[PDB]
């Protein structure tokens, strides 16, 4: 016994390969700048189409995905953190620990003080004279 | 509508709805772990937790008529639904919670998956830890 | 190995047969596998035939509960 939703989702749950034996119904088009999976007929973002993790039930996203040079460093437009995580460089200094180790904020100057050309108020705010 | 949130003061409530990793006791809206069933302890309030059917081997005839797991509970054939899943009113069928249904489950795009979810942000945005 | 020194099996070779085989390397006809008669001297024919224990019990590969 398998939930009715699975009867048409492209990969047979019933090991007799009797789920999509007669359903078909591949009548719709996924939107562009996105990706439709070859079996089951679902829509997932373009990024999911070829990434280390498979997304659609058919696994057709990674069924046709190259080696993609796994030894390469992350793009230098981003920043790296102690826990081997890579995040955009803009995030390096803000109020958010964008990586669990917090190594982005660890180096920052730790001071939101106002310029001498302004006035300072107790709760993280500065106002023009 | 009544701005004091007192128009809906007597509105109905949903069932006790024990988590999928647990079991419910009839007549008292109380929850006991699945391990508690068919163990000889009288966990439920008035002895509702045990019956000698705890050995009726209902499971092997046809997986109890259930999709994921069968436990020979106090009421004979009882079924267990994994984490992230839910059990229909049909005591056998087990289905996947569409987490995306709750507004704001994730910031921008949500895609339902069997017992799981995946989320995606627009190109000018990225996703966090 | 009926003798501790093994001198029963030690000398002789073994006749070839291929219908069904027993853990000790003995052969039996196909029907013999599950008829509840002990055809293999080591009972390896009947051992795998049916579940022997209830759900309160646990089953052990030796044919034990
Ligand atoms: C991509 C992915 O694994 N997503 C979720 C995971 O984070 C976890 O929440 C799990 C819970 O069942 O479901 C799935
Ligand atoms: C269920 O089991 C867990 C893990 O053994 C335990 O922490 C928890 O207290 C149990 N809950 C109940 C209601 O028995
Ligand atoms: C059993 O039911 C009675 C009412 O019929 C209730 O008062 C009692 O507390 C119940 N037993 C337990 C252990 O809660
Ligand atoms: C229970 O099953 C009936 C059909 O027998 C269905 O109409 C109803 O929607 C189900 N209840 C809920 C809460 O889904
Ligand atoms: C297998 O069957 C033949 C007769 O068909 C019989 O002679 C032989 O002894 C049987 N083998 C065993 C191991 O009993
Ligand atoms: C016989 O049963 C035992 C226990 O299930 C198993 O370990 C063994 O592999 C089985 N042998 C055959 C030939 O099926
Ligand atoms: C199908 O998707 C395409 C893009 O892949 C267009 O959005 C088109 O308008 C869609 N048509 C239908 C009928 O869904
Ligand atoms: C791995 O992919 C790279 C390109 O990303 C090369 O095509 C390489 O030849 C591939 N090798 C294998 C074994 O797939
Ligand atoms: C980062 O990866 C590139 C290849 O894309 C080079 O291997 C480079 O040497 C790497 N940099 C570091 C510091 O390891
Ligand atoms: C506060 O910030 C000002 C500029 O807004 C300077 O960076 C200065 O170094 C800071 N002063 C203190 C007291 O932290
Ligand atoms: C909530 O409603 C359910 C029926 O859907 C039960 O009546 C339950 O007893 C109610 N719980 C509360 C606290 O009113
Ligand atoms: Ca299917
Ligand atoms: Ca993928
Ligand atoms: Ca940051
Ligand atoms: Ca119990
Ligand atoms: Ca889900
Ligand atoms: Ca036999």
């Amino acid at each position: 016994c398998v939930p009715s939703i699975f009867r048409c989702d492209g990969v047979d749950d019933c090991h007799d390969n009797s789920d999509e034996h007669q359903c078909g119904a591949l009548n719709n088009t996924c939107s562009s700048s996105a990706f439709t999976c070859v079996h089951g007929g679902q829509c997932i973002p373009g990024q999911w189409r070829c990434d280390k993790q498979n997304d659609c039930l058919d696994g057709s996203d990674e069924q046709n995905c190259p080696t993609r040079s796994p030894s390469s460093t992350c793009p230098p437009t981003s920043f790296t953190c102690d826990n081997h995580m890579c995040i955009p460089k803009e995030w390096v200094c803000d109020t958010d620990n964008d990586c669990s180790d917090g190594s982005d904020e660890k180096n920052c100057q730790a001071s939101g003080t106002c310029h001498p050309t302004q006035f300072r108020c107790p709760d993280h705010r500065c106002i023009s004279p | 509508d009544c701005r004091d949130m007192s128009d809906e003061k007597d509105c109905p409530t949903q069932p006790f709805h024990c988590p999928s990793s647990q079991w419910q006791c009839p007549g008292y809206s109380i929850c006991v772990n699945l391990s508690a069933l068919c163990d000889g302890v009288f966990d439920c309030p008035n002895g509702t937790d045990e019956s000698p059917l705890c050995n009726q081997d209902s499971c092997l005839h046809f997986n109890g008529g259930c999709t994921h797991r069968c436990i020979q509970g106090p009421f004979g054939a009882t079924c267990v639904c994994p984490i992230g899943y839910q059990l229909a009113n049909d005591t056998k069928t087990c289905e996947d919670v569409n987490e995306c249904d709750i507004p704001g489950f994730c910031s921008q795009h949500c895609v339902n998956m069997r017992g799981s979810f995946r989320c995606a942000c627009d190109p000018e945005y990225t996703l966090e830890s | 190995s009926d003798c501790p020194d093994g001198s029963d099996e030690r000398n002789c070779y073994y006749p070839t047969c291929d219908q069904l085989t027993c853990a000790n390397g003995a052969c039996y006809n196909t029907s013999q596998k599950c008829d509840h008669k002990v055809d293999c001297r080591d009972s390896s024919d009947e051992a795998n035939c049916t579940t022997l224990c209830s759900q309160k019990e646990f089953q052990c590969g030796s044919g034990e509960c």
